């Protein structure tokens, strides 16, 4: 498994908010070691039976959490993420959607220099089935297993999750890197982690239109990934230069079409599948 | 979010960038009156629509008599302009930009975007102005020069000069180019732009740099802190269903086909469309429910989707979400009854009570098939339009 | 470069930071008239001098009658205020700041400097307001909280809250503190400040944060791009010889002693002073010639140095530079003749023609010893004041 | 020797200016492999028999220079240094005085991330006697030798240079790190380089009031410097909170007095000398 496990101590920024509350309850029910939360102004209180702190630094001192899930509205995310980075949190899962691209541009530069890992934003989160759940994904469709999944899409990941549970392959870890143009972590970052993870036997890489993370990931896979990779790209039928929901799902300058990514993946030796319904089948094949 | 050329030019002005003398007029009378405010002809009259290729569609003309400005404004105001960058329906011309004629000596290109591969705002300059920049990138890559704004320092003058010297500019034109770069890069950062495109950035016969055109794209995600840009939104330039859907927390994007798609998740939405495609279908739209599929939301979804005549079936693919599968089914039922959906509706449901919600759909009586899985769902919606 | 409290407060205003209602008056009449513009007494009247400790020197008083404001202004305008932070000569009071009385509930400290050790602008906050911050740093280090501005991102709100929560602030005071931090950090970056000190940053009885005082230090090196600050310079607050020397490209700093030092290089200047000290001497000044020691420059140097009566000998230590040692000697000779230097002058010369310039000095007749090396030079200037 | 040698290819920014011209002539006469210069607007011309380029990048492509000496007025230095860093120059010697502290603050962060070394600003330069001369220092007082010198002051370095030549010790390399508050390189940076340099047998560290580079360098010396170090700090008689010439020579907050640095150096085992005239003597002692 990668990124998180049964031992990951997580705090939640925006903990006392609707989504922060609702999804922490789910995390807690799954056994994620949520150990606290941060909401400026409610430090010193308790919520979901955990301590609430005014700052991430008070929360880290107090709990030793090394991971933080962020449910802060977009306007305050840069601030939140930067506060976490500054407090020593080593892993940030940012669920928030709508963060200005220019903010993520800066954040990403920061994340890299501070050596902090961020999954997101505009992401569903991360889950190591049976061990840890951070995010908004539905835990009941997962099955502890051997397939690692990385995707720019939440729902499409679930489809792949369902399939890998229904073929009995299970999932080692699922990483939703999010649908924003400048994510904190990209396919190559996560792919490298799956390659080095004994528990992960095969990889499902789910992409879509826009950018070139998939094309670069292909190049990377050919050269450094040895485990088998099944891939799927959404947006074959997407018009160019129109945002398809996710901020990053947009073909800018006629570059980054689904076909290009498919082809680039095929060339790198990745087992691509045209229908998302056949991800499971394709795994069976190279498994 | 796109701005009009006249708006981009106001902005450029505000940042001390050079642009023609011009006024955005909303009536033929204002337009003809703007001529004298401008001075000696001839004058350039340009329809203001977000799309490009206005030139090749006759929406840009250099006239030399007020009587001409008037005729042009009369011909276009209230009419819709169709360019190769708009759908066949075109975009409404509500403003005619009347500017001074400019003496073009040479045409350059200067633009900027967020480069996702290098994770930086990147300015691009070329001597190949007046041309589609993609074409130049295709064919003469060595003529496109780039600089990446350093997030730690902000745009630096040497980057502007780098581009200037690569464009072979010299003398005062270098200082002028640098100024334009510094300000465009400043605007990019301060207004949270997503895109800047000056095509063409012109060297005038009198030997000065001038922004003959301007195309600004704002980052929608940043509009909450861009009040000025916020007010500049011209809703008439887009399919109204988009803004309509947005107030309802739906992401709608009209397509050509006849199979409406309603899905939660952008990824699942695109993937759903593709599967309908793979199975011989033709997706009519992208509509991502994404926000809790409440009953009313689904109703809205249907109204928006079906507001397109070409729609002869609607595929609903919902995997998970906040509402349980049976509540989702009731809303589909309720929306189909109420909205008076007259088309077959195929529904794929996954999650808690998937089967109970499937049953509810089957027992409704309404023409709503509950698919058993995604591949099935597709084949059924595809089949459901055969003939219709 | 230092600003006056009233100037810092204008600046704070400009950035939406809260400061008392007040007016900088230059005549007793304006000062007494400012009372009514302010409102109900009592009013705080403060001499405006760059130094601090104005309070302990009687330059700050809370009066309750216009007749009092007047008396105060009359007592101070045109007079010089001496505080523990000024030399015995004090600083001229040309403005009296008349502000509204403030209801102090608690006194905090908020300030910022460039921390050379961490190479960042660092804000510092303490509940120990009204106290010399150094004292608090000495004794209760755990009460001083700090944040470092990240050059890549600019000041961030969480840093302001961090400090706010460490100061135990709560409720609206946290938002208010954050605003003040964000703006002070913005001012720091935008005006190229070297230092910001709000002591005290007050929580008023009505429960609001207010800048009771303000001490801003600008980076002199950045004044070329700070036109506003440039105009705010109050030359009267410093020894005039300093600005005088500066136009001449000399760095002058008056000291106590009687041995004038003229050296090229700040390091050599300080080191020279120290050697004169080591050898029982008492340096009267620091004067770094640094800019090419032309004849006229040296003449200026002498005028500035000798403009201090306490000076009973002048040590000239010149190691290298742009002018050859003999030309330097001529200028010393010329300056000593012209300026009519009536004191012994010891000269240490190193570089091309060191000896030829030494000869020229010896053959001048003038009371100018050419030292043979630095230790010697010192002993000779020290000796040269013995008795004088 | 450190930083530069007979093989260092240097370009000069502000090359066609007064100081850029005058000091490049001196460099050239000394044998420094000056290979060109940059002055926006005069690219394509020649000056001092070297090519002049419009940008540093054109100059580096053309000459392969890995070092750049900057003689650009203060208002344009940030721009210059940043341009050099961006062009791949690995060593920047910035002579310029008056660079806003906030500019050096940013530059320093950049220099460190880009892995570029900068000596200065407000510095005299660097010279490896007999091999390379970059800067404004007078080459004739140097003597190829075994003593490495680092100083925050130009003139005081010359005094130490003179002494080490007059005791026949000679100099391995002289690094004037400059008198600004945020230098590009500091005592610890240079000290580490002298420790690892076989040719340098002893070190002369010259400091002054302000900051805490000397105190930190002491701590560093105790722990990682084995060669003998003679030290001298100027400003014993300097008032507090008054700039003594160099922008960085100022005792801020009563911290950073000459005595503190002396004592901190003494404690770390450094041979300190109270009179700058006895640097040579002190070397003889530990040599
Ligand atoms: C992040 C998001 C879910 C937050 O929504 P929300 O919970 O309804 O918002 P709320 O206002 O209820 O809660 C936000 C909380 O953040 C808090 N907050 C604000 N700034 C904060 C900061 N810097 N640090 C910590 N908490 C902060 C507020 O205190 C608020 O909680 P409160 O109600 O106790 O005051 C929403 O903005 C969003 O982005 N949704 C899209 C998620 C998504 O679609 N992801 C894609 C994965 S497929
Ligand atoms: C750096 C300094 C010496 C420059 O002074 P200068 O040579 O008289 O200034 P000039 O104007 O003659 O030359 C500067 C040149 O820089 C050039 N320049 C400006 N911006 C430039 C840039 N970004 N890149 C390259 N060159 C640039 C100009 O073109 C000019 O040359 P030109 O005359 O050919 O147009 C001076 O500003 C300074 O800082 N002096 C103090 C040095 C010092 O005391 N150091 C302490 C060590 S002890």
């Amino acid at each position: 498994s990668i990124l998180i496990d049964k031992n990951t101590k997580v705090i939640c920024q925006g903990f006392t908010g609707s989504q922060g509350t609702f999804h922490s309850e789910q995390a807690i029910a799954y056994g994620t070691k949520m150990v606290g939360g941060v909401t400026p102004g409610k430090g010193g209180t308790t919520h979901l039976g955990l301590p609430v702190f005014n700052t991430v630094r008070e929360a880290v001192a107090a709990t030793g959490a090394t991971a933080s899930v962020i449910y802060v509205p977009a306007p305050f995310c840069k601030d939140s993420i930067l506060e976490a980075i500054d407090a020593g949190i080593k892993l940030i899962i940012t669920i928030t959607e709508g963060i200005p691209t220019l903010d993520m541009l800066t954040v990403k530069v920061k994340l890299d220099e501070a050596g902090v890992r961020m999954i997101g934003p505009n992401a569903p989160g991360v889950i190591t089935p049976g061990e840890c759940k951070i995010g908004i994904q539905p835990g009941h469709i997962h099955k502890p297993g051997k397939v690692g999944i990385v995707s720019r899409s939440g729902t499409l990941t679930y489809e792949a999750v369902k399939q890998t549970t229904d073929y009995g392959f299970g999932q080692s870890t699922c990483v939703g890197i999010g649908g924003d143009p400048i994510p904190g972590s990209n396919f190559i970052d996560i792919l490298e982690m799956f390659e080095k993870d004994p528990q992960t036997e095969a990889i499902v890489m789910i992409g879509e239109i826009g950018g070139s993370a998939e094309e670069e990931a292909a190049a990377y896979i050919k050269e450094h990934v040895t485990k088998p990779v099944v891939g799927y790209i959404a947006g074959v039928t997407a018009p160019k230069g129109k945002r398809m929901g996710h901020a990053g799902a947009i073909i800018a300058g006629g570059k980054g079409t689904a076909d290009e990514k498919f082809a680039a993946l095929e060339a790198a030796g990745v087992k691509t599948v045209r229908s998302l319904a056949d991800i499971g089948e394709a795994l069976k094949t190279v498994l | 979010m796109n701005l009009h050329e006249y708006q981009a030019k106001q902005l450029f002005a505000r940042y001390g960038l050079p642009a023609p003398v011009g006024y955005a007029c909303t009536t033929p009378r204002e337009a003809e009156e703007a001529a004298s405010k401008i001075g000696a002809g001839p004058w350039v009259v340009k329809c203001q629509v977000h799309a490009g290729g206005r030139g090749k569609a006759g929406g840009v003309k250099v006239v030399n008599s007020k009587e001409d400005i008037r005729a042009f404004a009369e011909n276009w105001l209230g009419k819709r302009l169709v360019t190769y960058q708009t759908d066949a329906n075109g975009q409404p011309v509500n403003q005619i930009l009347v500017e001074a004629a400019t003496d073009i000596a040479k045409e350059l290109y200067l633009g900027a975007v967020v480069d996702r591969s290098s994770r930086r705002v990147v300015f691009m300059a070329s001597t190949e102005g007046g041309v589609e920049i993609e074409k130049v990138a295709e064919e003469t890559p060595h003529l496109i020069h780039k600089v990446a704004l350093d997030p730690l320092t902000g745009p630096m003058p040497y980057q502007g000069r780098e581009l200037a010297f690569k464009l072979g500019l010299e003398g005062k034109l270098v200082q002028q180019f640098t100024k334009i770069f510094m300000g465009l890069a400043t605007i990019f950062l301060e207004r949270d732009l997503a895109l800047i495109e000056i095509n063409p950035l012109v060297i005038t016969k009198q030997g000065d740099l001038i922004c003959l055109d301007g195309k600004l794209g704002a980052d929608g995600n940043a509009l909450f802190r861009q009040p000025d840009l916020r007010e500049m939104r011209d809703q008439s330039q887009e399919d109204p269903r988009e803004a309509q859907a947005a107030q309802w927390e739906l992401n709608y994007v009209a397509l050509d086909g006849n199979i409406g798609c309603m899905v939660n998740g952008a990824g699942l939405a695109m993937g759903t469309m593709d599967i309908v495609k793979l199975h011989g279908g033709e997706p009519a739209n992208f509509l991502d429910v994404g926000g809790g599929a409440t009953k009313e939301r689904v109703t809205e979804a249907f109204k928006i989707i079906l507001s397109d005549d070409k729609v002869k079936a609607v595929l609903v693919n919902i995997f998970g979400g906040i509402v349980r599968c049976d509540l989702i089914a009731d809303g589909i039922i309720g929306a189909v009854a109420e909205v008076g959906v007259n088309v077959p509706v195929v529904v794929r449901l996954e999650g808690n009570n998937a089967e109970l919600g499937a049953k509810k759909l089957a027992d409704s009586g309404l023409n709503i098939i509950a698919a058993k899985g995604l591949t099935d769902a597709a084949q059924q919606v595809v089949a459901a339009v055969e003939g219709k």
